[PDB]
């Protein structure tokens, strides 16, 4: 399992999240921000089997999360800051809850 | 999956004994519902958990009922596995995802029609409560009769109104002449229908009493109004532990969850939380067997091949486990009906005459049942014959054969006056009777030695 | 849930500590390792057992709301920033940072 | 010597008058030491809260009744069933005041419910005693709601079964859907012009359409909805001359409130003429035993008769001798055109104009 | 059906029965359609193998 994403930025924004190494319908899609001066934080997951979304309520009104079950894509849009991001998934054993496959990340700046 | 076993039990069961799959195992003592939602909300943030199997020691319908309602506002399958909890309800809902193990009223009333056919007892009538879900069962049976190869003799209805004032109920209670009789009630009214009857008489050795498993409440609480002999089947099978359910209901889940799986992934689905749906389970675990026991369920949820257990009442005041279920057939452990003579300690009851013959061309003709409804001609009798497998061995069986010609109709028209009852047999020893080294044989060596009464068989 | 932990920075040539403001006889904390310029690496799961392919010198205890890391022996792989993260309530929370020389 | 009362309300004019009497049920009951103290609560958006807030507050309380008064709920659910269900935990009775699903007429799940309003079977008692009037024979059946269609179903039969006839076609699918065009071309083929309706309104404005591009509004043909069947979009796509049924005084809830109350008063001054008075605990915490009393007290309040009109529970717990109105739709007006006694109906005056020809 | 599974083709009867219902046609006023009937049998009631109900 590996994973890709898009490329630096500099209004709105977008950020892609591509899975090549299971099952894209299985498995939750978690966001985080590691914005530099503190460890990180927490945005929403998403399932691309049946599409149920939940946000946190810091970031809730700012971070909308999509999924596209034919590219095996997840798109998370910020509206109207500066920080790193990362897409993650769960192993899948479940119950622990951690974060084992980390992606490249995406630096916003404003 | 992620699920959760909750057992709230007296009894000590204890706790360790219990691509992504977690299980949890809890004991809980208190059944008070705000507890119920507690625990319901609090292991809801627990992981997503998908998976609820519960069971009770109380005897308390109303967890049933709540259980399936939170199922139905979490939309969350949860399973009723012992207790009240477990007790059958009367009518699912589709929005609901509650389901039960037990069968329902339907189930029962023919295994009891079932063991009714199976001792030829043809002659009954319909005792029925002001107790809720009568209607359906009085149609049920009407349905059942009409569709049947037996042909039954069934009374009119008894039907109470009230707590029986003893001035027109018991006109219809007196009108109630034959010897099989179904009743339907609570266990409250039980005790009194029983102590009334018992006044009036009709509590004989030949006045048989059958009740669905509502009236047989408690193991322990046994009223003495009972007589030693009440006909009662319940579901409670003592020889499977509750361990056992609740790995069946592991292996239901875990079956229905990967058959599941491949139609589509992304099915099992919990809600979020209590504060602030496509594809699921709901029509797909119809059709389900693991391990070749075919647990599978119906439209309503019911099962589809339940445990059930025929109970009667010793001498000893207890409810004697007898007759089980098969997959669809009836097994009986004791063949020959025992007379349960004694119900109470006022009841001399003393009435038969064993009667052996021997096989006469005109007079006794032993004729094969007809295999088309297993059942002897009506112009036939009863009877049965010790017939030896082997010569090695001396172990034989009782096959059961009819039995006719013309010294027979002389026994059934002195039964007709005399009013009298006979256990109809034919001997195996030999010929008539001969003294051999005065040692007799045959129907003498049956009447000499006592062992029988009488022989209706031609002798000279 | 909020995590606190000290020192910020340590000075060694060591042991770390993390307290928290369980679940059913199981204790939800992780640490995780990050050199710089990395992903994170998942090094301890569940406050007492450690994660395959990873070297026997770490071992871990705690329970409650006070927990703590050491290790031993020192050598140069433990030069990085340390957190521990909850999962007892959604959603999760990371610690402060320890740094290590 | 106190009595808790448990109630659900939110138009604050609603609670002014439950209030008024509850005050004014101890002014015909004499100067006896009984009091009767009031609780009230309000509507909340979710069906968990809720049920969970009432449930212990009024348990706290140590309340004997519980009632269900609000008919305009944007949720089309009708759902009191939480609290009917916690309430029948304890075996403490329940009393509703708008629901009238016969789901709830069954007693084997709503162990400790009573309402004051009948459940739609009675439109079709109602239907049959209308068959008593035309000599009609021959009926074809459509319910969409398969859990009350049972039900309607079963009352239909009960129905029959003094007459012995047996209806030509009957049907039941799922709510929602359009193409039942089939049906309707199967059903024309028949002999029996008598349709019976009784669905949601979505079903029902697209059955009114499907019959009116099918041209099967013409003359001879007999029309019978309930009342749930003309109102909202559905009363829109109503073809001219079909026959409707009113439900009397079933909205203003003042009135209706006041009887409810009023009976209360009347059964607990009744009870308090008994022995073995017990009260419920504070059941919210480890209490997981029931009270003693509770088919007692269900028992008392099922033999509860009045005169003062006469307010009476059946065996299934339920209002009988409700007076029904007809109305017909001329040129998709209203009008009243006939009422129906506690057995019998009355015509009035207004003439009988139907979809096709004659008025007989 | 064994020998001939689906072979229907229009045919000429006559005898008793057939005069008597062309005389009740003619007395009274309707129109009528004459068709066999699949085998030649009168009739009995017969379980059908599945929900065993008479049929
Ligand atoms: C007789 O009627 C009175 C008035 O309705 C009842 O008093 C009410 O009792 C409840 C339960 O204790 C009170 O609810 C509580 O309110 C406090 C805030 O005041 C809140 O912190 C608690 O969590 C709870 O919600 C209610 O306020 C109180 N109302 C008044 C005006 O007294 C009384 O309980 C009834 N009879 C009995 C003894 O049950
Ligand atoms: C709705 O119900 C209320 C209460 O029964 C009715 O108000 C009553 O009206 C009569 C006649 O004017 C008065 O004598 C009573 O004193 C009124 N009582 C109260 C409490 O208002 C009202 O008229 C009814 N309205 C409808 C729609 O029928
Ligand atoms: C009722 C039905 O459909 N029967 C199927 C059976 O044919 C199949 O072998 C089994 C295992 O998939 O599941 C069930
Ligand atoms: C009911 O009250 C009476 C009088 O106080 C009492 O004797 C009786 O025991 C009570 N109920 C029962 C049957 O316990």
């Amino acid at each position: 399992v590996q994973l890709q994403q898009s490329g630096a930025e500099l209004a709105s924004v977008k950020i892609s999240c591509k899975a090549t190494g299971y099952t894209f319908r299985s498995y939750w899609i978690e966001w985080l921000k590691q914005r530099p001066g503190h460890g990180l934080e927490w945005i929403g997951e998403i399932l691309p089997g049946s599409g149920r979304t939940n946000y946190n309520e810091k970031f809730k009104g700012k971070a909308t999360i999509t999924a596209d079950t034919s590219s095996n894509t997840a798109y998370m849009q910020l509206s109207s800051d500066s920080a790193v991001y990362y897409c993650t998934r769960s192993r899948g054993t479940m119950i622990t809850r951690e974060f084992t496959y980390w992606g490249q990340g995406a630096l916003v700046t404003v | 999956l992620n699920i959760a076993v909750l057992l709230g039990h007296s009894h000590d069961v204890t706790e360790r004994e219990l691509l992504d799959v977690n299980v949890v195992a809890l004991l809980m003592n208190r059944t008070d519902p705000k507890s119920l939602i507690t625990h319901v909300c609090d292991l809801m943030s627990g992981a997503r958990i998908h998976g609820l199997v519960f069971g009770d020691d109380t005897d308390q319908e109303a967890v049933a009922q709540m259980l399936d309602f939170i199922s139905s506002q979490t939309f969350i399958p949860i399973l009723g596995i012992h207790g009240g909890a477990s007790m059958i309800m009367a009518d699912k809902d589709p929005t609901s995802t509650f389901f039960q193990f037990g069968a329902s009223i339907q189930q029962q009333a023919t295994v009891m029609l079932k063991i009714m056919q199976d001792y030829d007892w043809h002659v009954f009538s319909l005792v029925t409560t002001i107790f809720p879900g009568y209607r359906d069962f009085i149609s049920f049976i009407k349905t059942t009769v009409d569709n049947s190869f037996v042909g039954w003799d069934m009374q009119n209805v008894i039907t109470l109104d009230t707590s029986f004032e003893d001035a027109k109920t018991q006109v219809q209670l007196k009108k109630i002449h034959s010897s099989v009789i179904l009743l339907y009630c609570s266990k409250d009214e039980a005790v009194l229908i029983l102590s009334e009857a018992r006044s009036l008489g009709l509590t004989g050795y030949d006045f048989f009493w059958i009740v669905p498993s509502l009236v047989s409440g408690n193991t322990e609480l046994i009223p003495k109004e009972f007589p030693s002999g009440l006909i009662s089947v319940s579901y409670d099978d003592w020889d499977y532990s509750l361990e056992a359910r609740v790995r069946d209901g592991l292996g239901i889940l875990t079956t229905a969850a990967s058959s599941m799986l491949e139609k589509f992934s992304y099915i099992p689905e919990a809600k979020a939380s209590c504060y602030g749906p496509l594809h699921t389970l709901h029509q797909f675990m119809v059709n389900v067997t693991w391990d070749g026991k075919d647990l599978s369920f119906t439209e309503e949820g019911y099962q589809v091949h339940p445990r059930l257990v025929v109970i009667v009442l010793n001498k000893d005041r207890e409810w004697e486990k007898v007759g089980k279920w098969e997959n669809q057939t009836l097994s009986l452990r004791h063949a020959v009906w025992p007379r349960y003579k004694s119900f109470s300690d006022c009841e001399p009851d003393d009435n038969h005459l064993s009667i052996v013959t021997l096989e006469e061309a005109p007079f006794v003709i032993v004729e094969d049942i007809d295999p088309l409804t297993e059942t002897c001609v009506r112009n036939t009798v009863p009877c049965r014959k010790f017939v030896k497998i082997n010569n090695s061995t001396n172990e034989g069986m009782n096959v059961k054969k009819c039995c006719k010609g013309f010294c027979i109709d002389i026994l059934k028209k002195l039964s007709r006056t005399v009013k009298f009852t006979y256990d109809l047999y034919l001997v195996t020893n030999g010929k008539h009777g001969k003294k051999v080294n005065n040692v007799w044989n045959g129907m003498i060596g049956e009447v000499v030695y006592q062992r029988a009464v009488m022989a209706v068989g031609s002798l000279t | 849930i909020v995590l606190t932990q000290s020192p910020a920075s340590l000075a060694v040539s060591a042991t770390i500590s993390c307290r928290a403001s369980e679940y059913y006889g199981t204790t939800l904390m992780q640490w995780y390792q990050q050199k710089p310029g990395q992903p994170p690496k998942l090094l301890i799961y569940a406050a007492s057992n450690v994660d395959s392919g990873v070297p026997a010198r770490f071992s871990g205890s705690g329970s409650g709301t006070d927990f703590s890391l050491n290790i031993h022996p020192v050598e140069e792989d433990d030069i990085a920033m340390y957190f521990c993260q909850q999962s007892r309530k959604v959603p999760s929370t990371f610690g402060g940072g320890t740094k290590l020389e | 010597k106190i009595v808790n009362i448990g109630a659900v309300l939110s138009t604050r004019k609603h609670e002014q008058m439950f209030r008024e009497a509850v005050n004014q049920a101890n002014k015909r009951h004499g100067s006896w030491k009984i009091q009767l103290n009031a609780t009230s609560v309000t509507h909340k958006p979710n069906a968990i809260q809720m049920a969970l807030s009432v449930c212990e507050d009024l348990i706290s309380s140590q309340v004997y009744a519980i009632l269900v008064s609000h008919p305009p709920t944007p949720n089309d659910h009708f759902t009191p069933t939480p609290v009917s269900y916690t309430a029948g935990f304890y075996r403490i009775p329940v009393l509703g005041l708008t629901t009238r699903m016969s789901i709830y007429s069954d007693k084997s799940i709503h162990l400790s419910f009573l309402r004051t309003v009948p459940p739609y079977s009675h439109q079709s008692s109602v239907w049959f005693e209308m068959m008593r009037v035309y000599n009609w024979n021959h009926i074809i059946l459509l319910v969409s709601d398969d859990h009350e269609g049972r039900a309607a179903q079963k009352r239909l039969e009960t129905l029959l079964e003094e007459r012995e006839s047996k209806a030509e076609k009957v049907l039941q699918f799922d709510p929602g859907t359009k193409n039942v065009t089939a049906l309707l071309m199967e059903a024309r083929d028949l002999e029996a012009r008598v349709i019976i309706l009784s669905a949601s309104e979505d079903d029902a404005a697209t059955v009114y359409r499907a019959a009116a591009m099918l041209n099967m509004t013409g003359s001879g043909y007999v029309w019978l909805v309930g009342e749930r069947e003309i109102s909202g979009n559905a009363l829109r796509y109503a073809p001219d001359g079909i026959i409707g049924l009113q439900l009397i005084n079933g909205k203003n809830e003042s009135a209706h409130i006041s009887d409810a109350v009023g009976v209360v008063a009347q059964a607990v001054h009744e009870l308090l003429e008994k022995e073995n008075i017990t009260d419920p605990p504070r059941g919210c915490v480890g209490n997981t035993n029931i009270w003693k009393t509770g088919p007692l007290f269900k028992r008392v309040l099922m033999s509860s008769k009045y005169a003062d009109g006469r307010v009476e529970f059946n065996e299934d717990g339920d209002r009988k001798f409700a007076n029904y109105s007809i109305m017909n739709l001329q040129n998709r007006k209203l009008v009243q055109v006939g009422i129906y006694n506690g057995t019998h109906v009355i015509p009035n005056d207004r003439k009988i104009i139907w979809p096709g020809g004659e008025t007989e | 059906s064994p020998g001939s599974p689906r072979h229907t083709v229009p045919q000429c009867c006559y005898g008793f029965c057939v005069d008597l219902l062309i005389k009740l046609a003619r007395t009274m006023n309707f129109t009528y359609e004459v068709h066999l009937v699949a085998d030649g049998k009168f009739g009995t009631q017969e379980r059908v193998n599945n929900s065993n109900k008479k049929e």
